């Protein structure tokens, strides 16, 4: 059984260093597509 | 076949579908002599 | 201050329209929840239901819908309606107000909390006595 | 051996297709077939080039589509390791033509990393009118 | 986008020849994506040829061919009754991929 | 209903028959007969005016704990029945208050 309260597992992470690490990631593959390229982040696309 | 309806009804929280209460039968160290014993399954572990 | 007064028909004939209604002197109704508690002799309270912001008229499932609550904001009254009422709850009723507030234990973000209703204003409370005689 | 995909069915503009590609056909085998290959999905119109559709992975069913039919096609598996399926969701007068699948390393395996379509599945036919 | 287009879109030729089943790239192929596929009318298309020269498993001793940078040919050392049927051409690489258009040989 | 009988000066613990299963959130009531029922702790730690500061409840630290009404110097007129509410997150909204413990004191 569940002592306790019906709770659901999250995982947390800190938002700026996301967000920085993000920037960071993106200013990285920057090289590669010249300057004026709209690179943008999207979810999952699906399967199992 | 696991008689299973949902543990811990009428709840407003996120977590509503998951953790369904199955009862079965399960054989013992006699073989003759069964075990009725109740259990909490996932919603991704039962298929109806 | 939020202060409440009674009023009772005190005799009532069965199987109709019951009527008691509890008036409001002090403050207007935007944010308090009236609530009614019904105290039956042999017993303990029960509650009859209650009315929100929202409009809502939850009533008690152990009543079969036999409670109509309403409001109304141009008089400061709010009108308690019965229908086939039976003999066997001579009891005195109350108006009572409520705040809602919430109670978290988990995240607020995926809805682990709950609500509550506190009661510290009531009120007098008159006596309704129902008979065939 | 050789792939198998069945399925003769006409259709009506707005509806969708459900196309199934199964390897080795009795139901209760495990040939593995759908668990180290790749495979794609080919379509082809009478009178017409063969165009690609959509290839999926053999890793956990992880779909890559095209520009063309991004918003409209979905494609997985069942919990079994076998029989792919196929769902094209706004149907159009235009697709009407013939279906394949065909199986491919993609590269992914130990010898050579090779780029081909070694065996191709049956071929289905898919009309609609009115 | 790399487009492929073949020019001898029709063919015909007597059984016991050589035939040259030519390819034009757009911009710098690889020389290692490429797929030759026989297609008929309801069959079963079946794969010939690997890469630039490679030979499959259901494959004879007649049937080769290479090519490298924009140009791909396929070399057909002798036709058989049982080869009289369309081809068609296909590279790899980035998604989509896209076939080579068409070509038909044909008995005269 | 359960009967209760505290003598004069010490304290009293007074607990409800509803055994609560998550997190507590009780609101003690106390109720004249005749008389308007005043509320005495909300929220298992706060007060509202006009009640004396004697009446202690219990916090939600550490869960698996008791929810009980402690009553410091208990007078002679205390012969009001208590309620005890139960608002949890597992059996969801409850709708009725529960039995009333009957305090009767001696002398
Ligand atoms: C991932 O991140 C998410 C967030 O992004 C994390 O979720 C967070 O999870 C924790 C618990 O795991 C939640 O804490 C809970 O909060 C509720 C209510 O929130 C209170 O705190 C707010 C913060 O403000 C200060 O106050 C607290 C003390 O209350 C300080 O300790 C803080 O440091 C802050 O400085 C406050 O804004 C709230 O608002 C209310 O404030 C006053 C007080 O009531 C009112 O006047 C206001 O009007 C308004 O209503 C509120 O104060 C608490 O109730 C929870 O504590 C109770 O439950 C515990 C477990 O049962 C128990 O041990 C506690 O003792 C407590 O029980 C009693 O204690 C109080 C003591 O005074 C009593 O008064 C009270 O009645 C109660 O009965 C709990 O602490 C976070 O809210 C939640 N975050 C969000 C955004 O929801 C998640 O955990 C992360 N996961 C991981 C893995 O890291
Ligand atoms: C990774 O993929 C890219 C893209 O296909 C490959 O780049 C391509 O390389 C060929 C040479 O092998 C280039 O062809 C050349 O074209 C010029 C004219 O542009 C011509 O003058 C040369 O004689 C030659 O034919 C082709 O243009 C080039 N494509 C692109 C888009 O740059 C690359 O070889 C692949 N492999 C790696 C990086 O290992
Ligand atoms: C084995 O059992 C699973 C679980 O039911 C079956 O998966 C479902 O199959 C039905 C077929 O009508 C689909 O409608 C469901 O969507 C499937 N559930 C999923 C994918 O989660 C599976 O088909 C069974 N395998 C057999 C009978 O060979
Ligand atoms: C996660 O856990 C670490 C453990 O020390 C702690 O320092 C940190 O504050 C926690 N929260 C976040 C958001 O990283
Ligand atoms: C993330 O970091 C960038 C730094 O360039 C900043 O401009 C932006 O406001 C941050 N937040 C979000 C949500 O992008
Ligand atoms: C993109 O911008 C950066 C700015 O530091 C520059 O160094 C780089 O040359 C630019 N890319 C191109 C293709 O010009
Ligand atoms: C266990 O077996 C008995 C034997 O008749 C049956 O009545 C019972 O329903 C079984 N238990 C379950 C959970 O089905």
């Amino acid at each position: 059984d569940i002592i306790g309260d019906i709770r659901m597992a999250h995982c947390n992470v800190s938002k700026a260093t996301w967000n920085e690490t993000l920037g960071k990631v993106v200013k990285q593959l920057r090289k590669h597509f010249g300057n004026n390229t709209i690179i943008r982040f999207a979810q999952s696309s699906g399967g199992d | 076949t696991l008689q299973c309806t949902n543990y811990a009804p009428n709840l407003l929280s996120n977590m509503r579908g998951e953790l369904k209460q199955c009862s079965f039968n399960m054989t013992t160290e006699l073989r003759d002599k069964k075990q009725k014993v109740y259990s909490l399954f996932y919603r991704l572990d039962v298929v109806q | 201050q939020v202060q409440l007064q009674e009023s009772g028909p005190g005799l009532v004939k069965p199987s109709e329209t019951l009527s008691v209604t509890c008036s409001v002197s002090g403050d207007s109704m935007n944010n308090y929840y009236w609530t009614w508690i019904r105290q039956s002799p042999g017993k303990g309270l029960e509650w009859i239901g209650y009315i929100s912001d929202r409009e809502s008229a939850t009533y008690n499932p152990s009543l079969n819908s036999r409670v109509v609550i309403s409001r109304d904001t141009s008089k400061n009254q709010l009108s308690l309606k019965l229908n086939s009422v039976t003999p066997a709850d001579t009891a005195v009723y109350y108006c009572a107000t409520a705040r809602r507030g919430q109670r978290i234990y988990g995240v607020v973000s995926f809805g682990e909390f709950f609500y509550y209703y506190s009661m510290d204003v009531w009120g007098k409370g008159t006596t309704v006595t129902v008979s065939s005689a | 051996g050789r792939l198998f995909q069945s399925g003769t069915e006409v259709k009506r503009p707005g509806a969708s297709v459900k196309i199934s590609c199964r390897a080795d056909d009795d139901p209760y085998t495990d040939d593995d077939t759908f668990t180290k290959y790749y495979t794609h999905w080919i379509r082809q119109a009478p009178g017409q080039p063969p165009e690609w559709l959509g290839v999926i992975s053999p890793h956990f069913a992880r779909p890559i589509y095209s520009y063309k039919f991004r918003d409209r096609l979905t494609l997985t598996r069942d919990s079994s390791l076998t029989a792919v399926y196929f769902e094209l969701r706004g149907l159009q007068p235009d697709d009407t033509g013939i279906y394949f699948c065909a199986r491919d390393p993609f590269g992914d395996m130990y010898p050579h990393y090779n780029y081909h379509m070694d065996v191709w599945g049956g071929g289905t036919t898919v009309i609609v009118s009115s | 986008e790399i487009v492929l287009t073949q020019s001898p879109a029709i063919l015909s030729v007597s059984p016991g020849d050589r035939v040259i089943l030519s390819c034009k790239a757009s911009e710098g192929l690889s020389s290692s994506d490429l797929a030759w596929y026989r297609f008929k009318g309801g069959q079963i298309p079946t794969l010939v040829i690997f890469g630039a020269s490679n030979r499959a498993r259901g494959t004879p001793d007649r049937f080769s061919g290479s090519g490298s940078g924009t140009d791909f040919t396929l070399t057909i050392n002798r036709v058989e009754p049982e080869d009289f049927a369309t081809y068609y051409c296909q590279r790899y690489g980035g998604t989509p991929i896209t076939f080579g258009g068409g070509t038909k040989v044909d008995i005269k | 209903v359960r009967p209760l009988s505290v003598a004069l000066g010490e304290t009293a613990r007074i607990s409800c028959g509803r055994q609560a299963l998550g997190s507590r959130a009780v609101q003690w009531y106390q109720h004249r007969p005749g008389q308007a029922p005043i509320l005495l702790i909300y929220n298992n730690q706060d007060r509202p005016s006009g009640i004396p500061e004697r009446f202690s409840g219990t916090p939600d630290i550490n869960f698996g704990t008791r929810a009980t009404l402690t009553i410091s110097g208990v007078e002679a007129g205390d012969e009001a029945d208590y309620y005890c509410h139960m608002w949890d997150s597992r059996s969801g909204f409850s709708w009725s208050f529960g039995g009333a413990t009957r305090l009767t004191v001696l002398g």
